[PDB]
DNA sequence: TATAATGGGCTGATGCAGG
């Protein structure tokens, strides 16, 4: 996980970061014999593209 | 002997290997139109430059005869075709 | 055209890889 942006405000003996993180969740998919992943390695994929 | 230099397949080689040739075969009927060639003749000049200039004959029934001059022709047209085509 | 099946039942003349 990372921190683009870093905005902070002050107050008493406090500070509160509103952080711009930015990170990548992974989810596992099984493949099976009779099915054929059409996507290389390493490759960019938009909502609705297809893997396998 | 020489059978036994192939490996056999296992049961995903073996769709997948399934798997290509059906698709294949549709890839050669679409060709068909977009070219308005003869799915024949474009399934044995496929058929020629994978097997190796080693086999090149006339095939019964396709309408051209099947010679480096014409399979350089119609590879070539094949090749003149955009990416998506 | 579709379970799966995946490797057989005696002599002489002459031209040769080898001490």
């Amino acid at each position: 996980v990372r921190a683009a942006q870093v905005e902070a405000e002050e107050e008493g003996e406090t500070v509160y970061l509103t952080l711009f993180l930015e990170w990548t969740e992974p989810k596992d998919y099984r493949v099976q014999p009779h099915m054929n992943v059409v996507v290389p390695e390493g490759a960019r994929v938009e909502a609705g593209d297809k893997i396998v | 002997h020489e059978i036994g230099q192939v490996p056999l397949l296992t049961l995903e080689e073996e769709v997948e290997l399934a798997r290509k040739v059906e698709e294949g075969m549709e890839a050669i009927k679409k060709l068909s139109e977009i070219t308005g060639l003869d799915p024949d003749l474009i399934r044995e000049v496929v058929r020629a430059k994978i097997l190796g200039s080693a086999r090149v004959r006339h095939i019964p029934g396709l309408k051209e005869t099947l010679d480096p001059k014409t399979v350089e022709e119609i590879d070539q047209k094949l090749k003149s075709l955009p990416k998506e085509h």
